[PDB]
DNA sequence: GGGTTTTCCTCGGA
RNA sequence: AUUGAAAGUUCUGUUUCGAAGAAAACCCGCCU
């Protein structure tokens, strides 16, 4: 399994605003991680016919990301501000070359005025193990450590893209600290994880 | 496509206001940390919106289409921005709702020639078949830069009185001055351009006739962005702005700059632009640049004066 | 009151004339009023002399610093005073062995000071050929200028007081020889 | 559009008031945000309200509308400037409160019939059927010239009695100083035409016939502001005022004038008032400048001398 | 309305003072904004407040009005400029209060029948039913002339002591000396005249009979202000003081002349005052000039010689 | 009221000092603004204060009080111009402070019916009950001319020994000054009030006190004011002068300019017109020469003119 | 040898 | 092209009217 690491700025924030008062997601799931990366390959098409989203076939791109910074939740349709701030994103799944020249070529993490930036990229071969120290969210079914003192409970979507059509309600734990926002660490005895340039990574 | 950061110096404004409590209109403001040798300080900044944005750069093109001679619906020619969106919208100006899926270019193509802003602006037409389209400028947040370890931003209340010869008239208003920065993404080549998949419909060849001109009011509107005419309380409170710096990147790739924030943002945007370039086959990349509080550069860009000039090249190329 | 003006026949100072043309500013040498009254002073000393008019032991020499230091009052012996009410007998105790301090003024600058503004006024010579004026007090010689209970003594510089207004008119020779006024 | 920038020198004044505390009645002082050399610093400065400046205007107008000849509403005679507002205006003036939307057109030509203040200084209703008209005037608050790194403006306290015979009385005034700049827009194209989309409606021909009267008027009006003749405690605080600089753009197209903070702010806009006919496609352009600190100002531009003589030219023209 | 400026030579003043420390009393000073070929520049320079010389032109009009033959106040023929402002002033003279606003006319009448102080110099009275009444006379701060770079003014402090027979008596006074210069307005077609809206009240008509010797004493009053009997200290500090240039004009239209701080400011006055009558269709337009300075002052303009004979021809015209 | 204006010629004077530095006795200095044809300057002359014009003219009104035989009070034989000012000067003299506002006529009275000096050249009494008057002779600083480009005045410093160093301030310059005094005042109380006994004996010697006053002029028009005149006796000479008599407020010119004399008479002309007057008479004493006008008396000495202002 | 003494420190309409 | 697509909280308003830090006071008494 090959993967790449990207490191990403932010002008002002993103502004996800949960489905079904407008109150707003913490971090950004990963249907919109994954639509910034397919923005690459299907610009110009807003429909296609499956009708629905563009991005209805990037759904085998496992990835995921992470904040580097500090960042505060607001209320003025639920918002984050993190202006100036940096996040990381480790794709780990196509070849190289899609990966590399679609990552190179991100723009708009969310809302059209949730614009985000692109600094550096690099590339490399994965490795699978399954006792390991980790920062990225994860499923809710994880196993964690005998201390559970820092962990959210969210709920989000799996097969949504189709407008009309309700998302799957899954439930996710993002380690992080409600007020400021930021992300501990928290290592994993699970079944299925894998190791990133050095950066562990779980996921169920 | 184009895009572009810009820098902003404003004083003695109120260009946004929100719900007013009492006798007292209040300012806009979000939440920021700054990070100091003790621990973190959580403090308030003034703030503008994106819509008034959008509104204000909406408005100057219905009246640059207008004075050109492009369609313009008939709700819009009034500055209500409603846009083709509900059935009485539809009704007023005249178009048939789109019968089924495969139909639904049909429609949109015929949206696109009523309305010039409902191509550049978009619209998003709600009902049993609903109908989609991305406006083609992208707008961020006006925001103080978060530069160094203090913010220079600040928020006042000022109190007014109206006289009278027979008392039986007392209110407050907010006002600021902070340093504003915010960037902007257009993507002119996909103007036109119908963006529902299917069969091309009879009535394109307009549109490709159309394309040069619709494109150079796109760009012309940009004048009025970036010469500041937008807000409200513009009658009482005239706000005084000014422009600092500016760095616009003219591309074939997708591609953003990166933020105002720092005190050095030119420089790097141009060593990720190439780096972007390289790895992604590029052959068109050029940098605009417009420096008055002299922040370092560096090389292989165009030094411009003023903002007349940019829009002149963004027309050109 | 005696007054008049003197008219005959290195330092310099400043004037304001007036011509046809206006008024000007010219420096001049002139002759300050200090040597004056010192030679005036030694004049009414030596015609003092002559008579029974009581001389200071210390201004028997042509020593004019009178009594403002106590070294002259200790090589005198005079007491210094006590309080203000004390001041007139101080006057007397310093008029009774004197006549230049009672014409000529006098101080005692302390705890109880005690002033007395001279009798004769002098002033500056500028050229006209020199030119100056005077003023002598003819009224008040032997008149304590301090006021306050009568105190012993008086009676004495009664009767001294004709031969001491006679000096003082007698002691002008001395600047005349190098128009007069009197009521 | 007629648009403009002005600089002011004032000394010893108080024209603009706050709530007093004790004995000390407070001038009014508001934020800015500077550049100098070593980054940016938040400073406080006297201010003056853009209000005051509209009432001046408003109340030079009612003079001027009544020395010609033109109606004058009931209210607006005497210098209160409620307009209609409230019932109680519509009340003692005479006219109906609009039934509905379809109404609302008629009411605001009503309105312009009576009173010239409301037609050209705007007016608001609120109830049932609200009425919406902005002012063709803009103004803002008079603010210190923002150059170099030192401010020209101090601002200190005096100390008044009043004398008694029998003392059984003291006061303190804050006093100002500045260099204090300015700018304003005056759009005369839209003078007595209704901002309501609707219907045509009776009464309309005398509105079209008192249509030059009602903008040469307007443009009489300006004097006042451009004379000095605004601010309040002029019994006893006559405040000492005199003209530095002035620039004033005639144009057929938007534009807006660089602010009086730096030193070259004349021969700027004239480059970007050249640029911008260019861009935008204009039929008329033309600048007068009044200049006495001895600037630079450019070439091939209109000098004038006094500020009646402006006056004048934006008559005939 | 009679408008002026004139110029003043102060030497060895102390006219107006400020609260005193130990032993030194002080002179007022304020701050002034100076431009000079550097630039702009804050300075601190001696001042007289304006209230002092309405004193002195209230206390001559009191003299002139009891040997006319009008009516004065009772605790206005004592110098105590208290007006009808508090109760215990209305107590003394003898007038009821205002119920409500109907009678507020009324209750002025009576004021103007009373006292010409509170006609001429205006008055104020707080409570259930406020009355204001604004001065018909204008003064403002004595400023020495921001005139070049080096402002010709300076101040020191004095020693002084008390003799005494038996010490046991010293002080320090400010003295200063500059080149005031101040204008005044004053306008006479509001003399005897209700500024209070509502409807006619008996008694007036004594009003309409006396405006004209009113109106007289109001113009001769101004021979103590263009005299310079107002300055306090006057026992042991009398001021030398004499005139160097004066500009008066009589219109029919508001107008204010240039400030004296330029040598050039009488020409300016007189083009300005000319075109201004032709801009606002006047009628009346007169300029009288005193000169002793030998400044330019221009050609087709009345020439003085002295006050009286001003004096003399404002009241004959 | 007398109004006046007058010149001096003062040659080697050092009439007023200020505190002292090392051994050097300092003449008071003081700025001026003055006007040239280059534009405005400002320059330091030296100056004399008017204190002590007032101290010498209330010093030859004592004497003239107590040689005429009006009431003088028992600090003012001394002369010591402390007045009824602190709590002591009123225990020493014998009056009773004021009680209450009502109080306060009396206590003028009072104070007038014992010190003329209290009453011409007004007083102060700061307390429960503040009482005040202001005076009726009104003086100002002693200033150089003004005029033209060049100031004729001129400063330096004089070394003396004893046989013991010290050094002296001398200026010379050509001083002018004004004076005003109201006549029509003196003996009436200013505190407003009600009828007090005692005001007869003030009617009765309203003429009295009104002759001594006018005669105490002559102390300021000889010259007999200043200090340090043992042995710094200035040279002083009359020049010009002019004294107005009105009946209405009135101001001479300043003796700034040459031409003040012939300006002084055509405003005084012009302001009897002007403010409806009956009285307006004027003289003028000239002896340097310059032009006065025609139609006003001159006179040739002082004494002529202070027996002319006693007559009428 | 003296290097300051009192007297008042905002009243109202929204 | 992402619960993404479409959306200005905008319009109208003087902190205004009025009131002296004022009265009393010597840097002056001898020095080559």
């Amino acid at each position: 399994m090959i993967y790449s690491k990207v490191f990403l700025k932010l002008h002002w924030g993103f502004s996800v605003v949960k489905p079904l008062a407008k109150p707003g997601f913490y971090l950004p799931p990963p249907t919109t991680l994954i639509g910034a990366l397919s923005y690459g390959k299907f610009r110009g098409v807003d429909n296609i016919n499956l009708y629905g989203s563009p991005a209805y076939n990037f759904r085998n791109i496992m990835a995921t990301a992470r904040l580097e910074s500090e960042g505060v939740y607001t209320e003025d349709t639920g918002k984050v501000y993190i202006p100036n701030g940096r996040l990381v994103v480790v794709y780990v799944t196509i070849s190289k070359e899609e990966l590399e020249k679609l990552c190179w070529s991100i723009t708009r993490i969310g809302c059209k005025e949730c614009l985000a930036s692109v600094e550096n990229v690099e590339v490399g071969e994965a490795k699978k193990v399954s006792r390991v120290k980790t920062r990225y969210y994860f499923r809710d079914t994880v196993k964690v450590v005998g201390r559970k003192e820092f962990l959210e409970y969210v709920t989000f979507w799996e097969n949504g893209y189709i407008w009309g059509k309700e998302g799957s309600p899954v439930r996710y734990i993002l380690p992080i600290t409600t007020y400021p926002l930021a992300s501990k660490e928290v290592e994993v005895e699970a079944k299925e994880a894998y190791e990133v340039g050095g950066e562990y990574v779980v996921f169920s | 496509m184009i895009s572009g950061s810009v820098r902003f110096l404003v004083n003695l404004e109120s260009l946004n206001g929100v719900e007013s409590i009492g006798n007292l209109t209040k300012h806009r403001t979000a939440p920021v940390v700054l990070k100091t040798s003790t621990g973190y300080l959580v403090r308030y900044v003034p703030v503008i919106s994106g819509e008034a944005l959008a509104h204000a750069y909406q408005a100057s093109l219905v009246d640059i289409a207008k004075k050109e001679g492009l369609p313009v619906g008939s709700l819009s020619s009034q500055y209500e921005f409603i846009k083709f969106s509900t059935d009485e919208a539809l009704k007023i100006e005249g178009i048939k709702e789109p019968k089924d899926y495969n139909d639904a270019r049909r429609f949109e193509v015929e949206v696109m020639l009523k309305d010039v802003i409902a191509d550049v602006g978009g619209f998003m037409y709600a009902g049993g078949a609903p109908v989609r389209r991305t406006s083609r400028i992208k707008l961020g947040y006006m925001i103080p830069a978060l530069r160094g370890d203090e913010i220079p931003a600040q928020l006042e209340a000022q109190f007014h009185v109206r006289f009278s010869n027979k008392p039986v008239a007392i209110f407050n208003v907010e006002v600021s001055s902070a340093l504003y920065t915010f960037s902007f993404e257009l993507d002119e080549d996909l103007i036109a351009v119908p963006s529902t998949f299917g069969e091309k419909v009879k009535g394109e060849e307009e549109l490709e006739r159309q394309k040069a001109k619709r494109v150079k009011s796109a760009i012309k509107a940009l004048y009025s962005l970036l010469s500041g005419n937008f807000g409200g309380k513009r009658s009482r409170f005239l706000p005084s702005m000014k422009l600092m710096s500016l760095v616009v990147t003219k591309t074939d790739f997708p591609f953003m700059p990166e933020p105002a924030h720092d005190d050095d943002y030119i420089k790097t945007t141009i060593m990720r632009l190439g780096k972007a370039k390289g790895v992604l086959n590029g052959n068109l990349a050029k940098a605009y640049v417009i420096n008055n509080e002299g922040i370092e550069v560096g090389e292989g860009v165009t030094v411009l004066s003023t903002v007349e000039d940019l829009v002149v090249k963004l027309e050109e190329e | 009151m005696i007054s008049g003006s003197v008219r005959f026949l290195h330092r310099t100072a400043p004037v304001v004339l007036k011509t046809s043309t206006g008024y000007l500013v010219r420096y001049v040498p002139v002759i300050s009023g200090e040597a004056l009254a010192h030679a005036y002073q030694a004049s009414l000393v030596d015609i003092a002399k002559k008579e029974g008019l009581p001389v200071g032991s210390l201004s028997s020499q042509y020593e004019f610093i009178k009594f403002s230091t106590d070294e002259a009052l200790k090589i005198e012996g005079i007491k210094e005073p006590k309080d203000y009410n004390d001041a007139r007998r101080f006057e007397v105790e310093v008029m009774l062995k004197d006549v230049i301090a009672d014409v000529g003024g006098f101080m005692y600058a302390g705890g109880a000071p005690v002033r007395r503004t001279s009798r004769i006024k002098l002033g500056y010579m500028i050229p006209a050929l020199y030119t100056f004026s005077f003023e002598l007090d003819e009224d008040l010689i032997a008149v304590p200028s301090t006021f306050g209970e009568k105190v012993k003594g008086e009676e004495e510089l009664e009767r001294q007081k004709a031969k001491r207004v006679k000096s003082a008119i007698k002691a002008l020779y001395s600047l005349l020889s190098g128009v007069v006024t009197k009521t």
